[PDB]
RNA sequence: GUAGGAUAGUGGCCUACCAUGGUGGUGACGGGUGACGGAGAAUUAGGGUUCGAUUCCGGAGAGGGAGCCUGAGAAACGGCUACCACAUCCAAGGAAGGCAGCAGGCGCGCAAAUUACCCAAUCCUGACACGGGGAGGUAGUGACAAUAAAUAACAAUACCGGGAGUCUGGUAAUUGGAAUGAGUACAAUCUAAAUCCCUUAACGAGGAUCCAUUGGAGGGCAAGUCUGGUGCCAGCAGCCGCGGUAAUUCCAGCUCCAAUAGCGUAAUUUAAGUUGUUGCAGUUAAAAAGCUCGUAGUUGGACUUUG
């Protein structure tokens, strides 16, 4: 105890930060929101969607 | 005496190759007859207890060594497995699954027990040591 | 395999990259380019591992995709671009310009250059032959092809190339008495004077190089790169100047440094 | 492939070849009790480390004294021993390395130095103090009794700032007792 | 041979419960007393 | 060998014709392998012995063969075609199949984990700064293996020794105040998000039940000629042996010993100079062919320029 070490980044402006900073570090500072998603569900939708042709791909439940 | 020539490399190498077979330990491993053993090169083996038998102790001792004929599941060979400790034969029933192991002398008979080279480690998936010390009980009844 | 390998396992990467073995399962696979994959330094290593401008693989892409890095006077956006010996790397925003030169321990060093010196580079001539229509041309070991070269230029010579006019300004004939640097093998990064050339018909040619301190070492002709005519190189060298010190001598310097520093 | 598979690890001790040698048992127990070791493993690893150091010295001594490897690695080995206090500036020869013993290494332990510097009443008392976060080597708190102290660090051994014995607040036993007394 | 006598003696032996006593120290403490009882103060288990 | 054909190209690679060659005790050919090769691994005074399925490199395969399209690159199998072997669906007219990818299931066995989260790191790929990645990482299971390291410390009494006396040292579920993490938990930190660790408020030890185990106590080999039971029975015992009514060896209690968060039991190295090249033996212990010739093999006197 009694001492800690870390890494810091100072950006010239918030606009520059949103361009180069990774998304997860922007959510920590509150500069961006978190989109909740399931990777496994996305994969299953992808495989179901490629069995249909045309505009019906999106409507495939 | 020994061949000493600087150019006698082949003869020395070939001579040793032939003579290693005279060593019993070397020939036992390189013959390939180990795979014909009931364990077929395995440390342990499971089997089914065919019957509970007693074997007369070899002289000058006098006792009835409690053993059990076991048929190995993987190859169907029948062996005699000694049951150690006092009163552990009561924990073994016929047509029961028992884990077998060597007797400690690498396929050689041990002690005064004649022609026995295996011992029972588990019965019905439970070690005889646990049953002997009342740590566990057989899964039945 | 049924074709070309696109991955480089980290332990299989060149040792002079100095990549930590536990940093990951993969290393940057050098892209095809002027220099061989085993004798280059990908821009990702330079920007992230050497200069520390980028902290991650992703940040290197951002820097290059902004067109902020130039190699040999041209913007390069390929992360695994094979930058090699004598290449000039320029970063206009930082006003920095480096030349890739081997240090005395055989590893690429980013030697800072002045603005005036960053307008040219040295190339080793591979061969000279007639092309289509009987037009003579020469190709170098950095993938460059120059048409209508000076007739005096021959194989293994060094040519001074201007990155602006893209023309041969001057050349050095390969001969005993010139200052050369070793670009491969055990003696990589060492600078000395070419003292002898031993030719063996049908076999590799051996060249004996004597250091400024009298140390003599040999190597193959393919690992030699002439730097200047006589004893003065035409390019700026790092602090070591190609002088390889013994481990005992290096340890002696370290001990003295602690006493003073 | 897993990157963790490339992490190295090795063994730090070897068990005796003869397990029930009465003379060895007597000698080992004397060292264990003298230095308050946990078990024979702690003594065996020190012997293992000592064997490695002696083995390196023997190989160097077998080479010519003008061999560059003899000169370079020989100096490094001597420097390493000096930095831990095992050797003295007057013993700058590889032959004196072969004369090292287990007691020399056990005397450089943090447990031994804590006791022999007056900070602890007994060798066993020093063991408890170290593992209880009461000792520091310089600025860093050390809770390992096997920590091998260096000569440059021996004079910086002191109680930790957070410990009750080094300016910190009293432990929970005294604080609870003080609370009980106040309630009365 | 007859298998009816298996477990004879073990069943005949009268049961005697173990006597609970204060435990000995563990680890370093155990070696401390072992060191005092052999260097600081007939075999170890002689029937004196 | 010559001339062609085919191939990205060399070549009996293939065709026609011609010649009779090619390999072999310096082991060809054939057989065995519970044989992928190597970098390496274990053990090693030295030499050596054994192992190497597995994360790096090379090769090979995708149930068994064969054939082939596309393409710069495939004789591809998370591409196609056929046969064979298995097997799914069917409205019985057909149709669709390849986990030695990840997880998971069955079977086989002495023998081996979650049908989890994520592209944040490493890097790869596409039209692409942005998409995707069971490659890879993270966590779960995990006593394969490895590292550090608790389970008490101190003082005063009583008791017991050593250097009448008094200093030091050792015991007690005695009596005292101190120390502390296992645990628990605000918080912060950690992380892609969580979790663990590290840090830290509060809480958290007296039979400090916050209870250390696994094998032993005739010899080898550290430790009992203790007590009860059994009586050549039951059992022990790697080897030598113990047990037949007074058991140091069995079954128990007590005590003691070894290692100790580990320990016991069931291929291979060491020990083995019991495979001996270093370095063993052959009068009688196992071992000179009944005798001689003899090719290959192996081994062969001295002498040439010193001072
Ligand atoms: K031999
Ligand atoms: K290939
Ligand atoms: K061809
Ligand atoms: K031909
Ligand atoms: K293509
Ligand atoms: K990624
Ligand atoms: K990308
Ligand atoms: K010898
Ligand atoms: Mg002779
Ligand atoms: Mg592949
Ligand atoms: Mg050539
Ligand atoms: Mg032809
Ligand atoms: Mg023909
Ligand atoms: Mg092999
Ligand atoms: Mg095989
Ligand atoms: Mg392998
Ligand atoms: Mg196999
Ligand atoms: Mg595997
Ligand atoms: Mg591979
Ligand atoms: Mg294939
Ligand atoms: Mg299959
Ligand atoms: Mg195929
Ligand atoms: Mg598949
Ligand atoms: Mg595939
Ligand atoms: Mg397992
Ligand atoms: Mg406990
Ligand atoms: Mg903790
Ligand atoms: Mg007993
Ligand atoms: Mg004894
Ligand atoms: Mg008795
Ligand atoms: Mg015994
Ligand atoms: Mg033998
Ligand atoms: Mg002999
Ligand atoms: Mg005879
Ligand atoms: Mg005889
Ligand atoms: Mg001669």
């Amino acid at each position: 105890g009694g001492k800690s070490t870390g890494f810091g980044l100072i950006y010239d402006s918030v606009e520059n930060a949103k361009k180069y900073e990774p998304k997860y570090r922007l959510i920590r500072n509150g500069l961006d929101t978190k989109v909740e998603k399931s990777r496994k569900q996305m994969k299953e939708r992808k495989n179901r969607a490629k069995k249909v042709r045309g505009v019906k791909k999106t409507k495939a439940g | 005496g020994k061949t000493r020539g600087m150019g006698a490399g082949r003869k020395l190498k070939s001579h040793r190759r032939r003579q290693r077979w005279a060593d019993k330990s070397y020939k036992k491993s390189h013959l390939g007859n180990e795979w014909k053993k009931p364990f077929a090169g395995s440390s342990h083996a499971k089997g089914i207890v065919l019957e509970k038998i007693g074997i007369e102790a070899k002289q000058p001792n006098s006792a009835i060594r409690k053993c059990a004929r076991v048929q190995l599941i993987k190859n169907g060979k029948k062996i005699a497995a000694f049951v150690p400790n006092d009163g552990c034969l009561n924990y073994i029933e016929e047509n029961d699954e028992v884990l077998i192991a060597g007797f400690g002398r690498k396929g050689h008979a041990v002690g005064d027990i004649p022609g026995v080279r295996f011992k029972v480690v588990k019965v019905s998936g439970v070690s005889l040591l646990a049953l002997f010390k009342e740590k566990k009980e057989k899964p039945r009844s | 395999a049924r074709g070309l390998k696109k991955h480089l396992k980290r332990l299989n990467a060149p040792k002079h990259w100095m990549l930590d073995k536990l940093g990951g399962a993969f290393a940057p696979k050098p892209s095809s380019g002027p220099h061989k994959s085993r004798e280059c330094l990908p821009l990702v290593i330079i920007l992230r591992n050497r200069l520390k401008y980028a902290l991650t693989y992703r940040e290197v892409i951002s820097i290059l995709m902004q067109r902020q890095v130039m190699v040999d006077g041209k913007v390069r956006t390929d992360k695994t671009y094979p930058a090699g010996f004598m290449d000039v790397v320029t970063i206009p925003k930082t006003n920095e310009s480096f030349r890739l030169l081997y240090d005395t321990k055989g590893r690429f060093r980013l030697h800072s250059l002045r603005d005036e010196e960053a307008k040219f580079k040295l190339c080793k001539v591979r061969s000279v032959q007639f092309g289509q229509k009987g037009i003579p041309y020469l190709n170098t070991y950095d993938g460059r092809t120059i048409r209508y070269p000076d007739p005096l230029i021959k194989a293994n010579d060094t040519i001074k190339l201007d990155l602006d006019s893209n023309k041969i300004v001057d050349f050095i004939k390969f001969d005993v008495g010139n200052v050369v640097m070793v670009t491969g093998g055990r003696n990589r990064g060492r600078v000395g004077i070419l003292k002898n050339r031993e030719k063996h018909k049908g076999s590799f040619e051996t060249v004996h190089i004597q250091d400024s301190q009298g140390h003599e070492f040999a190597t193959r002709l393919g690992n030699v790169f002439t730097l200047g005519k006589g004893s003065k190189p035409w390019v700026s060298l790092p602090k070591g100047k190609g002088i390889k010190l013994s481990i005992i001598e290096e340890a002696r310097k370290r001990m003295a440094a602690q006493s003073a520093t | 492939v897993h990157v963790s598979f490339y992490r190295n690890y090795g063994k730090t001790f070897k068990k005796p070849r003869r397990p029930y040698e009465k003379e060895r048992l007597d000698a080992e127990l004397k060292l264990v009790g003298e230095y308050g070791l946990r078990c024979k493993r702690e003594l065996w690893r020190v012997q293992y480390a000592l064997s490695r150091i002696r083995n390196a010295a023997r190989m160097l001594l077998t080479l010519d004294e003008k061999d560059p490897r003899r000169i370079f690695e020989g100096e490094a080995l001597l420097r390493r021993m000096n930095r831990y206090g095992l050797l003295d500036e007057s013993q700058n020869k590889l032959d004196y390395v072969l004369a090292l013993t287990v007691e020399n290494f056990l005397e450089r332990r943090l447990q031994t130095l804590v006791f022999k510097t007056g900070m602890a009443k007994s060798i066993h008392h020093a063991r408890v103090l170290i593992r209880q976060r009461h000792i520091r080597v310089g600025r860093q708190v050390v809770n390992v009794a096997s920590f091998m102290v260096r000569v440059d660090s021996q004079k910086h051994i002191d109680f930790s700032l957070t410990s009750p014995f080094g300016g910190g607040r009293p432990g929970r036993v005294k604080r609870k007792n003080q609370k009980s007394a106040a309630k009365k | 041979g007859s298998l009816a006598r298996a477990g004879k003696v073990r069943g005949q032996t009268p049961k005697v419960a173990k006597q609970d006593k204060k435990k000995k120290p563990r680890g370093r403490a155990h070696k401390r007393m072992q060191y005092n009882r052999r260097f600081v103060t007939r075999g170890p288990n002689s029937s004196e």
